[PDB]
């Protein structure tokens, strides 16, 4: 079974993004012109939040809790697939193939991503895809 | 009795003649005990008294109001929060040649 | 209510798993030669037999006779200067 | 215009945002008698802050000395208990 | 010629920090602080901290190296060295039982609880820090207003009660010789306090003092540290009074 | 020559259980016919990382993990303590005393044999490459399988240069001059 | 029990002969390493 869909948790193995973790907004079996190759269209993170311990006050749990994404176009050979899984409908076509074409959908993209992956994060839920992997 | 006003280094340094460091805004030097107005007495004018009065309420009234924003931001944070743990819940729910 | 965003990262102390936490060591330091000699020093009078003529000093006065001999020695201290 | 951009005592309620010390210096208390607190005679008058506390925060404004906070427990020496030897060796 | 090392000039040379100034003057943290405030060795600020120490924070405190070296040479560390050696000679005679030696003792120990005066003595570091009388008449204003604060205080291990009483004899010796020069110009009732100003020799003197009342000490404060500037402004007082009756031709003390 | 060929000292993790090491590089040790292996451990105490230097046994490769300690297992490269070990095993750099860091059974293609055990006092009975029976304390330690490096010597030098090669590195006296070739003032056998 | 009986008979004649003051502070050490302690020069 097919198991490069829509809210599959990847790692980026290759470019400036090596190490982190993304999740699939589209998968492009096919390729397209540009890229002519199984690819993906993901969405992830690139400055992890920072640790949270029991003394700390609210204005540096805040301060700390902020998260840093970017949107990629990513080759099937550069990507480690995960078993875990992360759906959101806020992250829904939040990205196209014409989003990278222009500065300012790239910007207003990934403000829609750092909001949705803040309000997951402040959940409390999927652990594993805040934590940074250590390698 | 003793009155003053009338190797060791006798002399003191340039470092120790320098000026402290203002805390103020603009960066002169803070009087000891500063002058105080007219509104400060107990008995004041009636145009000090006001002036004062109208100079606390307004910061008060930007206080309670920026208190007021913050607490909104929070609160619609928390809600953000809740619906996406909802979301998770679901989720799991469901889940579960040239 | 606590905060979700805190965790518990509890660490194994077990053979080749995590570095070992700061114990008291205390019974393992190695001394200098003096404190080393005068612990010895005694170790070794509590090891080997003592004659009677020193073994008899080790039996005193105990708490309530010494204080009421100090008690009464007190009052008959020398002449100060 | 960049040499036009070039171009273009203390007071107490206004501080710098740098702080000099462990924290930043708080805003004064309200000295300020309420209208609804307002007396008519020297007798029946409401003093209002603290002279101590104005003391010492024109010390920090002026620079004698930065600000710190009161440590109210200190740590203590890590020491372990144990029995003395002629206690141990008492026999009766 | 030989090419300098990174880190051996500059801001480096110029400022330490608390903890290494505490370590060079080999004094304990309160008389590290009471000297500072004593001959005014103020806080200072690099333009780089991490230039100064690669361990510095914001609430880092820096100093000059220079005015820790001129506090090298403060004679009042050999008499923080007596007084310590001093306080271990009581405790030995108390510990021996010999109380008559420890009160012989004790009596040279000059406590500010039996003298009512500072435990040490700061005539040279009064003359150190007012070069002129002008400066001392210009300092007035927190001087007067700390010991006026200071006269209605209740009694603390920091600063006692006959100390107390001292303050309050200077300040009441300064207000007599404002009565008898009419050198009193303005007095104002504010909801803190009562203002007054005086003109002496040129100088114009403001201070605040407290109404009559309970004053509550907070602990917001750090009230030690004012009361080692309470000991300062009472040295200080004693030599502006003085002078002040000796210009005038009168005998003083009163 | 960088570093002696010795084993961990004896402490807590190879008394009680095991440690694993990693082998990075088996390098050539000029004056010693058989080649050496630089294995990092973890230090139990801190965080820095631990460099030793062992004698490498046939079919160590660079990538292996290797355990050293009671618990370890039955495999060439791993160090055990002879207690640890059945009859008939052949292991190397076997320690005279435990805590030596190994003794005997070093040079190349050379190994000792475990005859066998006496646990009433703890006891281990070996046989050494000469042929000689000894009996050491069953926790000695021992590395399982055969140095590397074996028929060095079934090669003829064929060569005074091979010869004064070898030697020069080893520092053993070369060339060696007959005593009944010297003067009587020389030699005993001399004339 | 007889065994605790003892122990709290044993514990108060040591009271009564020997005083209350059984036991003594020793630092915790976290290293095996002695240094020579930094004094007033």
């Amino acid at each position: 079974m097919k198991f490069l869909k829509t809210s599959r948790v990847c790692l980026v193995t290759r470019g400036r993004y090596a190490g982190k973790k993304v999740v699939i907004i589209q998968p492009v079996d096919q390729g397209t012109k540009s890229h002519p190759y199984g690819h993906a269209l993901v969405a992830g993170i690139e400055r992890y939040p920072s640790k949270i311990t029991r003394r700390m006050s609210k204005a540096r749990i805040e301060k700390r809790s902020k998260i840093k994404p970017f949107i990629k176009v990513i080759n099937y050979n550069h990507l480690m697939p995960t078993r875990y899984t992360l759906e959101l409908e806020g992250l829904k076509a939040v990205i196209n193939a014409d989003t990278f074409k222009e500065p300012s959908q790239r910007e207003e993209a990934k403000k829609t991503v750092k909001k949705v992956l803040e309000d997951r994060y402040n959940s409390g839920k999927n652990r594993w895809f805040f934590t940074p992997l250590r390698f | 009795t003793y009155d003053p006003w009338a190797p060791d280094p006798l002399k003191k340094p340039k470092t120790l003649e320098q000026k402290p460091i203002s805390l103020a805004a603009n960066g002169k030097s803070v009087p000891a005990v500063p002058k105080p107005t007219g509104g400060y007495s107990y008995n004041p004018a009636f145009t000090d008294y006001q002036q004062r009065l109208m100079e606390e309420s307004e910061k008060a009234i930007e206080a309670e109001r920026k208190r007021l924003q913050e607490l909104e931001l929070e609160r619609q944070k928390m809600e953000a929060a809740a619906r996406s743990a909802a979301e998770a819940e679901a989720a799991e729910a469901r889940a579960e040649k040239p | 209510p606590k905060n979700p965003l805190l965790e518990k990262r509890p660490r194994n102390f077990g053979i080749g798993q995590d570095i070992q936490p700061k114990r008291n060591l205390s019974r393992m330091v190695k001394w200098p030669e003096y404190i080393r000699l005068q612990r010895q020093k005694k170790i070794l009078r509590m090891r080997l037999k003592v004659p009677p003529a020193i073994a008899q000093f080790q039996y005193t006065l105990d708490k309530n006779l010494a204080a009421q001999a100090f008690k009464l020695l007190n009052k008959y201290r020398p002449e100060t200067k | 215009q960049l040499a036009l951009q070039k171009i273009e005592e203390g007071d107490d309620t206004v501080l710098r945002r740098k702080q000099l010390g462990k924290f930043k210096l708080p805003e004064k208390d309200l000295e300020l008698v309420l209208p609804d607190e307002l007396e008519d005679s020297l007798r029946r008058l409401k003093p209002e802050g603290n002279l101590l506390k104005d003391r010492y925060r024109s010390m920090i404004v002026r620079g004698k000395l930065e600000a710190r906070r009161k440590i109210p427990f200190r740590k203590q020496a890590k020491t372990k208990l144990t029995e003395k030897w002629t206690f141990k060796d008492f026999r009766i | 010629g030989k090419a300098k090392k990174k880190g051996k000039s500059g801001a480096a040379r110029n400022y330490m920090t608390r903890t290494q100034a505490v370590k060079k003057l080999q004094l304990s943290l309160p008389d590290f602080r009471k000297l500072c405030i004593w001959k005014g060795i103020y806080p200072r600020e690099p333009r780089d901290r991490r230039k100064v120490n690669k361990s510095a924070t914001a609430s880092t405190t820096f100093y000059y190296t220079k005015d820790i070296q001129y506090l090298l040479h403060e004679p009042l560390l050999q008499k923080f060295r007596e007084q310590k050696a001093l306080e271990k000679k009581i405790s030995r005679a108390l510990g021996r039982g010999d109380v008559s030696n420890a009160a012989r003792l004790e009596r040279n120990a000059n406590l500010p609880e039996k003298t009512g005066k500072p435990r040490y003595t700061l005539n040279h570091i009064i003359r150190e820090r007012y070069p002129t009388f002008q400066d001392a008449l210009r300092d007035l204003d927190d001087c007067l207003s700390m010991l006026f604060l200071f006269a209605n205080l209740p009694s603390t291990t920091a600063v006692p009660a006959k100390m107390i009483a001292r303050c309050e004899r200077l300040c009441h010796e300064f207000q007599h010789y404002l009565i008898v020069t009419h050198s009193l110009r303005k007095s104002f009732l504010s909801i803190k306090g009562i203002y007054y100003q005086a003109n002496i020799q040129g100088e114009d003197i403001l201070w605040l003092v407290p109404y009559k009342f309970n004053q509550r000490i907070v602990g917001d404060v750090d009230f030690r540290i004012m009361g080692t500037f309470v000991e300062f402004y009472m040295t200080l007082l004693g030599f502006v009074n003085y002078r002040l009756y000796t210009s005038i031709g009168l005998k003083y003390p009163p | 020559r960088k570093a002696p060929a010795k084993f961990r000292p004896l402490d807590y993790a190879e008394r009680h259980g095991y440690i694993r090491g990693i082998v990075k590089e088996i390098i050539h040790d000029p004056g010693r016919g058989a080649p050496l292996a630089r294995v990092v451990f973890r230090s139990p105490y801190k965080y820095k990382q631990i460099t030793e230097t062992f004698i490498a046994n046939e079919g160590m490769y660079t990538g292996q993990f290797i355990y050293a300690g009671k618990n370890a297992a039955l495999t060439v490269g791993n160090i055990l303590p002879l207690s640890s070990v059945p009859e008939g095993t052949v292991v190397s750099n076997v320690e005279e005393k435990p805590g030596d860091r190994g003794a005997l059974g070093r040079t190349s293609g050379n190994y000792v044999t475990v005859v066998g055990h006496n646990p009433d006092e703890g006891k281990t009975r070996i046989k050494l490459p000469s042929g000689a029976k000894k009996v050491v304390p069953s926790s000695s330690r021992g590395m399982i399988g055969i140095v590397a490096g074996g028929g060095r010597t079934d090669k003829p030098l064929l060569k005074a240069s091979r010869a004064k090669h070898k030697f020069a590195v080893k520092r053993n006296r070369w060339p060696k001059t007959r005593g009944v070739a010297m003067n009587p003032v020389d030699h005993p056998h001399g004339g | 029990s007889k065994a605790a009986k003892g122990a709290q008979a044993k514990k108060a004649a040591q009271a009564a002969l020997k005083g209350v003051h059984s036991h003594k502070k020793t630092k915790v050490r976290k290293s095996t390493t002695f240094h020579r302690p930094k004094t007033l020069v």
